[PDB]
């Protein structure tokens, strides 16, 4: 039997009250569990029987039933909610468990521009571990970012990966790193690397250059 | 009451593998034992379960006839038994417990309540590779930025701390991403005062149990 | 799983949870449960269902080895359909318990 989560995903605020339906589809039941997921880690109860509050569990967490239709509500939104929730049905003589899918809940907070820092290949890495060069975005939001890499004013695509944090649980920013990567030959052969950011808290996109040699 | 799992690891694509869940702190005759996965971006996934009390065992579709849940009832423990291990099993596989009781008409659940940490099973053929730790040295208000790009590695997972864990505070370590070399790459940054990079040292432990590989390096900004 | 089948007529015959159960009282529930069904089984009466067909249903509990939602199923449906043939026409299987044991009870109200 199929568990439908709505919507995909959602973003509220610190003191928002947020709502995540789950539909049983193809059967009735009545044994649904909610769990709240971070990152990474194991699953926590949140709601068992449709209604009853896990040991522990603030009580700011609470879920209803209408038929097949299922509802956990968070009323008061704090910025350490954010996580990916999931519904589960448990039927008749152990058949088997389904999760649905999963809403994945942001915290939305008023708009923060990144810290931008650029580090050059290591001076310890050149010996055959290539040149690898790190931009760095520091506690910002929205996630959203551009980061454009130019290396002698000239706009390199391809050839970089971008890699952000988890947000906040204090205080609901995004870190990013970029990665530029380039052959050890290729790095030699040019002297300014640039990372240029734009992002919605920076009245004008901020670049942050070092040249190749100088120290 | 705790679960542990162990037995993941690298595993090569038709391969075996027996996962262990060591679960103390109740009594195993009244509760079933749940294996639930997640692969990397992707949802829970419910693989299997055993209820010693209903003496019963349950499967999703998707590893019916590759997978054999079981129970070592002296030994508080359970089994996942994988066969026939495929890419797109490649995931984190929790354990966890639920208590419950069933009849023909009705069932009561209280929830997969207690879970294990998870342990990380990756389906390759792709051979095992150490990673190489690089310092990303803070260079030339009052806040500089400083970190370690830690490449080139095979398999997850890596942890890296700051100062043997005494600094937690700024620290931030990113996700690893999966480059065309087929290896792994991440970076871990942690903001500090100016003024303290001359008065304090800075070192990030970086861990790669897969490949046996343990890396302290200092990190110092470059005298020019 | 199955080696056993009993079939008792339980006419009279849910549980309405406690919130904030502990770990004991989870405990205490099962055996409360188990004791309880122990004496229905011991007031109830057995069922009309002939010898011919409990065999029947030892052999498909025996075919599997195993028992599963579906195979409850197609028990009630055999059972139901002995029952409305013979005419007892509101016969109904109402449920199956003992679960927990080798012998899977099967409880029907026979009406008529």
């Amino acid at each position: 039997i199929q568990m439908t989560q709505s919507p995909s995903s959602l973003s509220a605020s610190v003191g928002d009250r947020v709502t995540i339906t789950c539909r049983a589809s193809q059967s009735v039941s009545s044994a649904v569990a909610w769990y709240q997921q971070k990152p990474g880690k194991a699953p926590k109860l949140l709601i068992y029987s449709a209604s009853s509050l896990y040991s522990g569990v603030p009580s700011r967490f609470s879920g209803s039933r209408s038929g097949t239709d299922f509802t956990l509500t968070i009323s008061s939104l704090q910025p350490e909610d954010f996580a990916t929730y999931y519904c589960q049905q448990s039927s008749i003589v152990w058949e088997p468990i389904t999760f649905g899918q999963g809403t994945k809940v942001e915290i939305k907070r008023t708009v923060a521009a990144p810290s931008v820092f650029i580090f050059p290949p290591s001076d310890s890495q050149l010996k055959s571990g290539t040149a690898s060069v790190v931009c760095l975005l520091n506690n910002f939001y929205p996630r959203e970012a551009k980061v454009q890499w130019k290396v002698d004013n000239a706009l390199q695509s391809g050839n970089s990966q971008e890699s952000v944090t988890e947000q906040d649980s204090k205080d609901s920013t995004y870190s990013l790193s970029s990665t530029l990567t380039l052959s050890k030959a290729d790095y030699e052969k040019h002297k300014v690397y640039a990372c240029e950011v734009t992002h919605q808290g920076l009245s004008s996109p901020v670049t942050k250059s070092f040249n190749r040699g100088e120290c | 009451v705790q679960l542990v799992e162990s037995g993941g690891g690298l595993v090569q694509p038709g391969g075996s593998l027996r996962l262990s869940c060591a679960a103390s702190g109740f009594n195993f005759y009244y509760s079933s034992i749940h294996w639930v996965r997640q692969a990397p971006g992707k949802g829970l996934e419910w693989v299997a379960s055993i209820s010693s009390y209903y003496g019963s065992t349950s499967y999703a579709d998707s590893v019916k006839g590759r997978f054999t849940i079981s129970a070592d009832t002296s030994k508080n423990t359970a089994y996942l038994q994988m066969n026939s291990l495929r890419a797109e099993d490649t995931a984190v596989y929790y354990c966890a417990r639920e208590t419950y009781y069933t009849e023909f008409s009705w069932s009561y659940s209280w929830g997969l309540d207690y879970w294990g940490q998870g342990t990380l099973v990756t389906v390759s053929s792709a051979s095992t590779k150490g990673p190489s730790v690089f310092p990303l040295a803070p260079s030339s208000g009052g806040t500089a930025a400083l970190g370690c790009l830690v490449k080139d590695y095979f398999p997850e997972p890596v942890t890296v701390s700051w100062n043997s864990g005494a600094l937690t505070s700024g620290v931030h370590t990113f996700p690893a991403v999966l480059q065309s070399s087929g290896l792994y790459s991440l970076s871990s940054v942690v903001t500090v005062p100016s003024s303290s990079l001359g008065t304090q040292t800075y070192i990030c432990n970086v861990n790669h149990k897969p490949s046996n590989t343990k890396v302290d390096k200092k990190v110092e900004p470059k005298s020019c | 799983r199955a080696d056993r089948f009993r079939c008792i007529n339980v006419g009279l015959m849910p549980v309405e949870m406690d919130p904030d159960m502990s770990e004991k009282e989870k405990i205490e529930f099962f055996r409360r449960q188990e004791r309880e069904y122990k004496r229905r089984i011991s007031s109830a009466r057995p069922c009309l269902l002939p010898t011919s067909v409990h065999e029947e249903i030892k052999d498909m509990l025996a075919e599997q080895g195993r028992v599963s939602a579906r195979l409850l199923q197609k028990i009630r449906d055999r059972v139901q359909s002995w029952y409305h043939e013979e005419g007892y026409a509101c016969a109904q299987v109402v449920n199956f318990g003992n679960l927990n044991t080798r012998e899977v009870v099967c409880e029907v109200v026979e009406g008529d």
